[PDB]
């Protein structure tokens, strides 16, 4: 299923994504969501994200509901509002979305405790892609990462299911990427999704 | 190494 770079669909090059606004580029029915990020107490800006429903519908919908507050447990919404980025590796990726525990151990999806890997269509071919964190095959939950470089060694083990849109989005990713971290790559100052939703 | 796992980060 994995596409080579020469066979990638229109709308997902870095240049194309950086020209993006608030509407999807890969397929017209893909949802666009956002995170407003705080670094410590300071507003860092907005990351807009196209979710590739056309290629990874389950993964896209899971992320979308966690952005909008539509997923509940016994009538209590849970999702990315207030979630942190707990693992940041310069020149590699930024990882977050553990709203369960805030430390990387958390796993919950809108489908249950976990959900299987969808088809591995897209490669980790550049910075600015959204991909699922996991604990091996068929263990997707709530965590994700945004690539800060090509990382094709992750291909066929993590589903690439979205892309950040526009220059501000990437600027925010770069800001997060370069914060000071401890020896375990945890930020010294918290990085939080203070608001999120659908555009 | 350079992985993205959820619980025990490996090399």
């Amino acid at each position: 299923s994995l596409l080579s770079e020469s066979e990638l669909p229109a709308g997902i090059s870095y240049a194309e994504a950086m020209e993006g606004g608030s509407r999807p580029l890969l397929h017209p029915d893909n949802p666009v969501v956002f995170f407003d990020i705080s670094i410590g107490s300071h507003e860092a800006g907005r990351i807009k994200i196209e979710l590739f429903k056309n290629l990874a519908p389950k993964s896209a919908e899971n992320f979308r509901q966690f952005c909008t507050g539509e997923f509940r447990q016994n009538q209590v919404p849970i999702g990315y509002k207030g979630a942190t980025f707990h693992r940041i590796i310069k020149n590699f990726m930024i990882q977050g979305g553990d709203f369960v525990k805030g430390d990387g151990t958390g796993r919950l999806s809108i489908y249950g405790s976990s959900f299987p890997d969808e088809a591995f269509v897209l490669p980790h071919f550049r910075s600015g892609l959204l991909s699922l964190a996991n604990s091996g095959p068929d263990t997707n939950g709530c965590q994700f990462f945004i690539t800060c470089a090509k990382c094709d060694w992750l291909n066929r083990k993590h589903v690439v299911f979205g892309q950040v849109l526009g220059k501000e989005s990437m600027q925010v990713v770069r800001k997060i990427e370069h914060v000071t971290v401890d020896g375990g790559n945890r930020p010294r100052i918290p990085v939080t999704v203070t608001q999120c939703g659908e555009l | 190494x350079l992985l993205v796992t959820a619980g025990l980060v490996l090399a």
